[PDB]
DNA sequence: GTAGCTGCTTTATTGCAT
RNA sequence: CGCAAUAA
DNA sequence: CAGCTAC
């Protein structure tokens, strides 16, 4: 198994685990208040597809980095050149990250680190309890309906001028494929 | 004062008999029932019933009883005690035990 | 041969910590036993086989810890259970000082 | 939805190891263990973030055999579904029961029943289907749904989703 | 009993006696912080004897034909002689060698000179003897500044607790204190001279021996005091197989219960 | 140790939390109903019914089975049952504390007889100390017998302030045998106070008066101490003793159940049948007996319920009483493997802190020695050397938690050993050992010494390090412990070796010395009178080991 | 302070403590007919601010109980007048090193 | 909380049981095959070595000192001074 | 002023009986 | 299992 | 049978 900085104390009784709802209501270890490792307090961290695609693809390559300073003492296109950085950093028995870089791969919004770059300073200006954030960016959106339906939380925390608006600004920044 | 005298017998006690002690040994024993406040036996009645944990003072004269009520009582035992690991089986806080020891990472290259 | 309790003494008084440990350990009762990581208790209905390890009463399955303590200690706590008194183990301090 | 959460995990390494080359066999088997786990309070662990930055600390000796014990801390990214998430993903197996969808590492699974009725399971199909006035869905045919529940089993979150709702159907 | 009575008690890396509480029981193990089987009895001569006795040994007059160092012993004898800014140290050191006179006699109102005490200085001087096989004869060559003055070094080493603050580098005076006066008693010019003669070297030695020679005397935080002293008393508890007052074996229970109606009272008024 | 590896983690209790247990938890835990008194035989095939032992619970007969728990005996702990009484029973222990209790508080209602409001009261709820506390409680409010409904505040006496109501008075409680008295007080009225009855007024006392008198709100509480359900604990704490196979074997516990059950059986048998009322509470309080004999036996109301034999009984209690129980017995000292004891006699040719040790034992204890390529070979040497000849070794366990018997295995003289895998070998010379004599009552009553095999069996130690154990030749023996861990000896010999205790901490002075006849000796040897010649004056040199070789 | 000769009344006493701030002692003729300061074995305790005291205490790493403590109506206790709180440090003779540093918190 | 390697307040010297005890340890894991960090000079005995080991101060170990509250100090066999 | 309570040195060795 | 011995 | 707390 594995820990996680945030020491809740049990009190014998186990009982208050409340359910998984996308009412903001996501099991205590995900509130929008945890705690860093340098004991720091750190909003949830969460992250859009693609914009993940990017995280993963970085480290996941910076290890083949550092996997080698210790050796001498195009959507279809990726596909190639991530099976490559995987059989090299990765553990292969890890068929997860594979089919995780796949979908991550395919499905993926954008291409840039500057793209996302942007996508990201857009949607962040809400308020947005990061995991709307992360939803209203690798969710291909039209109407503010599609959105305040399929992202719920939503429906009081914007006009639908203004969503639709940063719906629009999304459809575009949208780099092709 | 009163210390004073308690040692005072103590010591007049080993010392009748020509036998030696030092001090030091008296003394803290003397002070042992000392400190607390006034005079603390060294018996089931006094120094046994004390603050310290369960489980210890449960290793000696009124056991069960002592138990009883620790769980009556919802007590707390830090394990902190000679006795208390003895019975669980793990190294007491003593000597040998009484700190840590630890691979420094570091000092385990610069040595090569 | 016994090591009672005038032997004990002895050794604590050497500090000889790790060996006093041992002789009541290792040349004696030693057992391993498992704890709901919440309600410090034996229960644990662990299959060391299929990994499986509730509680349930509890319900776990997750939080579960394996401890060394001697045979005359799982004894004597479950008697202690039997006269219903709930001695907890925990795996960590919390009260702290 | 993916999210990056902050953890630790203690690993026992036998004296053996306590080489040179130590701090990387701790890290090494971190990601043994680490890397492809599941969790139910984390779910889908997918990838430790910063490899060279992971925090060792000094370990200590476990008393009756050299073992020392590190408590690896770190970082890396997760994701594990919840209900009333909508995500989309690629079509798998499909059946008499319904079709499941792929969506990342997990898999989702819709049933006959939470679809929509003018959608029927299309037996004679090759590969099998499910078809509406104006659609055909299967295998690598893409689909959005909204995960209605989650199961945590063995080292796999499982879940069910409809695409009744409005806007929730191929692409 | 005792055993259950004191299991927990152990010396704690800070230097303070406790138990499982963490409860001081003595904040230097022994009031000293010695362990016992690093001490020996020994006699501090700064305190028995005769006041005239006393002035003899111990004083130095440099300006004084009768009352001065000879020439004999150190080596810068005579340029010596009369030195007023060397009499103040002289004089500085023998109010000193006094201040401990009366200091012992007002704790051990007794007389009783011998004690036991971390290292020993006697052995320590005979051993740099022979080791320098230093002649009764010849002159020294130690300042009467060196001697004096290392010593008052000697003494800021003997560190016991260590600490960094006040109360602590208080408490440090505190439980050296005695061992100093025997050291003072037993390094004054005088005797250091005329007594022992000590090269330059032999006293560094010396000097330096009783030093490392004492820290080694510390006690060890890990011992388990609490079992030992323990042990100590109810060991010639044993031995024991037995002016008409409740003594010996029943007399020491009597005590360890705190027992009201003790057989004998008894009550010595002076 | 205890053998098969297991996935969980693996950490060293640090804190106990002692509590008391719900009826519901029990139910929770418990694994088994236990509702049939009979052991088992399922109509006597042996075997057992889903009744007592095992009706889930841990097993017997060497069978994995334990609710697929398998593991079979050695490594399934016990796994607990429960069993449903009819009506609440006190708990022998903490009757004591249940009467104190009700004292302080009232029935009907279930409030303190105290409250903020007065003062006397209030200094009591300072005193910080869960049984101080409830001790300084209990000694003010036990007098006060009118749950009041108003009092004087802190302003006027002219102001009968309010709280609480119901100011009915309140029976002082005496106690008889297992049940609780009051009289109500022209003219005494006194009733017996039913254990459903303060069951219930404990139920309805308040989650802050819990805590103001020294009880726990997740642990303890008062409401526990009168017992609802029983915690039926599995074989391995009764466990039987069956001879061969058709033959019983029942622990006294498992017979102390047995009867709580029946006796409970009774009671609902009468609840839900003829039920001549007042003639079924003389049978519930047989089973306040058992459940109150299975946990106690040595009360003062003295009917020590024997089992047929005039045999008393082993309560719980009983078990873990200090001396030969449990805890001071069992716990705080052990018998342990690795150790031997035969006649000590002196010897006036082994150093101080040598030992001999007579190969008749070297070849009995043993040492595990890891293969390591520093003795790769020596211990395959002792391996093949069988266990017989002196050097030699008895067992080699490999890396597969397996154990290979040197002296039967048909590869004895075989075995190429592993780096890795571990020789259990003879005691050879120089592995120290923690040699003593009782009664141990110094620090120096154990010491470490250094082992030397050799012929005849006796220890035979030095002499001069006699007067420390105490010992002479009388016909004394003593005891020898030989370390296991690379580590352990470690501590023996760097703390305990013999050389090191020769300068007594209690003493500030030599423990051992010179003692008979070698005295003796060194005063005659000594004598300006004395005097030797030449060739004796050479063969004395000879025997000082460090002599310098120069007459 | 009040120094009665024989006696006070258990309804005069019943107002000592009713008027803080100040705070009223009372002590016997007869058991200050002699200072028991002055005795032979008595060594001189001192007071210690609410600074030497919260000093001594961060000093040595300590709790408030941990400390050894001494009667409130301790003999000397009283000499001083001390309060539920406050520090005694009792500096005496020794047979193993002059002086010796030792402190008693008050019950 | 911990400590700074500065401000550090117990002996510079190792106690009898650290020492005692790290040659134990030592010994425990160089018999199970550990790296050995000095030249066995023939020897091949753990507890020798070890003995060894620490005597040109090369254990990569560290001690940990705690103290009665909680707080611990942090030395290392190199840093302690090896008196005794 | 009367009543109720808990402990008794350490290991070992043997016979015993139901 | 309880008794009785017996060693030092 | 104390020696001492609890009633
Ligand atoms: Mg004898
Ligand atoms: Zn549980
Ligand atoms: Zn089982
Ligand atoms: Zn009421």
């Amino acid at each position: 198994s594995t820990s996680t900085f945030q020491t809740r104390r049990r009190r014998l009784k186990k009982v208050e685990e409340e359910e998984n709802a996308a009412t903001l209501q996501l099991g205590q270890e995900f509130q929008l208040k945890q705690i860093n490792h340098q004991g720091e307090e750190e909003e949830l961290i969460a992250l859009n597809l693609s914009e993940a695609r990017l995280v993963i693809k970085e480290a996941l390559v910076e290890r083949r980095r550092a996997f080698k300073r210790s050796q001498k003492k195009t959507r279809e296109k990726e596909l190639e050149s991530i099976d490559v950085l995987l059989e090299q950093t990765t553990g292969g028995n890890n068929k997860d990250l594979k089919n995780t870089m796949q979908y991550l791969t395919n499905f993926s919004r954008f291409r840039d680190q500057e793209t996302v770059g942007a996508v990201i300073q857009l949607l962040k200006s809400t308020g947005l309890h990061p995991f709307e954030v992360a939803q209203l960016g690798s969710l291909a959106c039209d109407t503010a309906d599609e959105a305040k339906t399929l992202i719920p939380s939503l429906n009081n925390k914007i006009s639908d001028d203004e969503l639709e608006r940063i719906l629009k600004e999304l459809s575009n920044l949208e780099t092709l494929y | 004062a009163g210390r004073a005298a308690l040692y005072k017998e103590v010591y007049n006690v080993i010392a009748s008999d020509g036998s030696y002690v030092n001090y030091r040994h008296m003394a803290l024993l003397v002070d042992v029932m000392t400190t607390q406040g006034g005079l603390t036996s060294v018996t089931r009645h006094g120094f046994n019933r004390s603050n310290t944990g369960a489980l210890m003072r449960c290793s000696f004269e009124e056991t069960v009883e002592i138990l009883f009520e620790a769980g009556a009582s919802a007590e707390l035992d830090d394990c902190r005690g000679v006795s208390e690991n003895v019975i669980l089986g793990q190294m007491a806080p003593i000597g040998t035990g009484a700190f840590d020891v630890m691979i420094d990472e570091e000092s385990l290259v610069k040595y090569m | 041969l016994r090591f009672g309790e005038m032997e004990r003494d002895c050794m604590i008084a050497h500090g000889a910590a790790s060996f006093l440990k041992e002789r009541l350990m290792e040349a004696s009762d030693a057992f391993r036993v498992h704890i709901c990581g919440i309600c410090g208790l034996m229960t644990v209905i662990a299959k060391l086989n299929h990994n499986q390890f509730e509680c349930k009463g509890c319900d776990n399955k997750i939080d579960i810890y394996q401890i060394h303590i001697p045979y005359a200690a799982k004894l004597l706590f479950q008697e202690l259970m039997a006269m219903n008194i709930t001695p907890r183990l925990y795996t960590d301090r919390s009260r702290d000082f | 939805m993916f999210f990056i959460k902050d953890l630790s995990l203690n690993i026992t390494l036998h004296p053996s190891f306590f080489g040179p080359r130590m701090k990387q066999y701790l890290k090494t088997k971190l990601l043994e263990e680490v890397e492809g786990s599941c969790t139910g309070k984390f779910g889908y662990i997918l990838c430790v973030l910063d490899y060279d930055n992971i925090d060792i600390q000094r370990g200590r000796i476990l008393p009756t055999d050299g073992s020392a014990e590190f408590n690896v801390k770190y970082r890396a990214v997760v994701f594990k579904p919840f209900k009333g998430e909508v995500v989309d993903g690629t079509v798998v197996s499909c059946s008499q029961h319904g079709f499941e969808v792929q969506v990342g590492p997990m898999k989702v699974f819709v049933t006959k029943h939470l679809m929509p009725q003018d959608l029927t399971f299309n037996a004679g199909s090759n590969p099998p289907s499910y078809q509406s006035s104006e659609d055909v869905i299967t295998i690598k045919s893409r689909i959005r749904v909204k995960i209605e529940g989650c199961i945590s089993q063995v080292s796999s979150i499982h879940a069910i989703g409809s695409i009744k709702e409005d806007y929730l159907g191929a692409i | 009993r005792l055993v259950k009575a004191l299991e927990d008690i152990m010396v704690h890396y800070d230097n303070t006696t406790r138990n499982s509480l963490g409860n001081v029981i003595q904040f230097i193990y022994g009031e000293d912080g010695m362990d016992a089987a690093h001490i020996e009895k020994q006699s501090l001569d700064t305190i028995g004897g005769s006041d005239a006795a006393f002035e003899k040994r111990y004083r130095v007059d440099l300006l004084n034909t009768d009352h001065t160092l000879d020439p004999s012993l150190l080596e810068s004898g005579s340029e010596i002689l009369g030195d007023l800014k060397l009499q103040v140290l002289l004089d500085e050191e023998y109010k000193q060698l006094v201040k401990d006179r009366k200091f012992l006699r007002e704790v051990f109102v007794d007389g009783e000179a011998n004690w036991p005490l971390p290292v020993n200085i006697r052995r320590i001087i005979q051993n740099a003897q022979q080791t320098f096989h230093i002649d009764h004869t010849k002159p020294s060559d130690l300042t009467i500044k060196d001697i004096v003055l290392g010593v008052k070094d000697l003494q800021e080493n003997l560190l016991v607790l260590r600490g960094k603050n006040e109360i602590i580098q208080n408490a440090q005076r505190d439980a050296v204190t005695l061992f100093c006066c025997l050291l003072r008693s037993r390094l004054a010019t005088r005797r250091v001279l005329q007594e022992y003669r000590l090269t330059k070297q032999a006293f560094d030695w010396v000097l330096s021996n009783i030093e490392a020679q004492f820290l080694r005397s510390v006690v060890h935080p890990g011992e388990m005091v609490g079992v030992l002293a323990a042990q100590s008393i109810g060991e010639p508890a044993t031995q024991m197989t037995l002016k008409k007052v409740t003594s010996g074996v029943p007399r020491l229970k009597e005590i360890l219960n705190v027992a009201k109606n003790m057989k004998t009272p008894s009550l010595t008024v002076y | 140790v205890g053998q098969q590896y297991s996935s969980a983690p693996l950490r060293t209790v640090k804190e106990v939390q002692f509590g008391l247990f719900s009826p519901e938890e029990v139910r929770a835990i418990s694994v088994a109903k236990i509702r049939f008194p009979e052991t088992m035989d399922e109509t006597q095939t042996r075997a057992k019914i889903g009744g007592l032992n095992d009706p889930r619970l841990g097993s017997i007969d060497r069978n994995l089975k334990c609710q697929t728990c398998q593991e079979g005996m050695n490594e399934c702990p016990g796994h607990f049952g429960h069993i449903d009484l009819a009506k609440p029973v006190f708990h022998v222990g903490f009757i004591a504390k249940i009467k104190k209790v009700c004292e302080c508080v009232c029935m009907h209602c279930g409030k303190l007889l105290l409250d903020e409001h007065n003062e006397l009261m209030r200094q009591a709820l300072a005193i910080k100390d869960s049984k101080k506390r409830f001790a300084a409680i209990w000694t003010l409010c036990k007098t006060k017998m009118v749950c009041e409904t108003d009092v004087p505040s802190e302003d006027d006496p002219t102001q009968l302030v309010s709280r609480g109501g119901c100011g009915n008075t309140q029976p002082t409680i005496r106690k008889d045998g297992l049940k609780l008295v009051g009289s109500w007080k022209d003219e005494p009225e006194l009733r017996v106070l039913s254990t459903e009855e303060i069951l219930n007024i404990f139920k309805h006392i308040s989650v802050k008066d819990f805590t103001s008198l020294g009880f726990n709100e997740v642990f303890s509480r008062p409401e526990w101490m009168i017992l609802t359900c029983l915690p039926v604990p599995p074989p391995p704490v009764r466990p039987s003793i069956s001879f061969n196979e058709s033959q019983r074997g029942e622990d006294d516990l498992t017979f102390k159940l047995a009867d709580i059950l029946k006796a409970n059986i009774s009671l609902e048998t009468l609840e839900h049948n003829g039920a001549p009322h007042h003639a079924i509470e003389e049978a519930e309080s047989l089973l306040q007996f058992h459940v109150a004999t299975y946990m106690d036996n040595d009360i003062a109301g003295q009917p020590q319920a024997l089992q047929k034999s005039g045999r008393p009984v082993k309560s719980i209690r009983a078990r873990l009483k200090g001396k030969e129980g449990r805890i001071r017995g069992n716990l705080m000292g052990k018998r342990v493997d690795f150790s031997a004891r035969t006649v000590i006699s002196g010897d006036p040719n082994l150093e101080l802190d040598q030992v001999g040790v007579p190969k008749s034992i070297a070849k009995t204890l043993t040492y595990p020695e890891v293969v390591t390529p520093y003795n790769i070979d020596r211990l395959t040497q002792l391996v093949r050397n069988g266990p017989n000849e002196h050097p030699g070794a008895k067992y080699v366990i490999r890396d597969s938690g397996d154990r290979i018997d040197l002296r039967y295995s048909k590869r004895a003289g075989d075995i190429q050993l592993q780096y890795g895998w571990k020789v259990e070998r003879h005691i050879m010379d120089n592995d120290p050992v923690l040699f003593n004599r009782q009664p141990s009552l110094h620090k120096m009553s154990m010491m470490a010494h250094r082992v030397k095999v050799i012929p005849y069996s006796t220890f035979r130690l030095n002499l001069s390090v006699t007067s420390p154990y105490n010992a002479d030749f009388d016909g004394d023996e003593m005891n020898l412990h030989v370390p296991q861990s690379e580590e352990t000896r470690a501590e023996l010999s760097q703390l305990c070796a013999v050389p090191l205790q020769i300068v007594s901490p209690q003493s500030n002075k030599p423990c051992m010395g010179i003692v008979q006849d070698t005295l003796c000796g060194i005063r005659k040897l000594t004598l300006r009178d004395t005097f030797i010649e030449l060739d004796q004056v050479l063969n004395m040199l000879y025997w000082v080991p460090d002599w310098d070789g120069v007459i | 302070i009040f120094v009665y000769q024989n006696n006070i009344t258990p309804s005069a006493m019943k107002l000592v403590p009713s008027i803080p701030p100040a705070t009223i002692e009372t002590f016997n003729e007869a058991a200050l007919v002699v200072n028991i300061t002055h005795h032979e074995l008595v060594p001189k305790h001192i007071r210690l601010s609410s600074d030497e005291k919260r000093e001594l205490l961060k000093r040595y790493r300590l709790k408030e109980s941990q400390l050894p403590r001494i009667q409130r109506a301790d003999p000397v206790a009283l000499y001083l007048g001390l309060k539920r709180g406050e520090v005694v440090k009792i500096i005496r003779k020794s047979e193993t090193s002059g002086r010796y540093a030792s402190y008693r918190i008050c019950m | 909380k911990a400590i700074p390697k500065d401000q550090r307040a117990t002996t510079p010297y190792m106690t009898k049981y650290e020492r005692a005890r790290i040659l134990g340890t030592r010994a425990l894991q160089i018999s199970m095959n550990a790296p050995v960090f000095v030249d066995l000079e023939g020897e091949t005995d753990p507890l020798r070595i070890a003995m060894k080991e620490l005597a040109e101060k090369k254990i990569p170990l560290v001690i940990r000192r705690y103290l009665p509250d909680g707080s611990f100090e942090d030395w290392s066999v190199e840093e302690l001074i090896v008196d005794l």
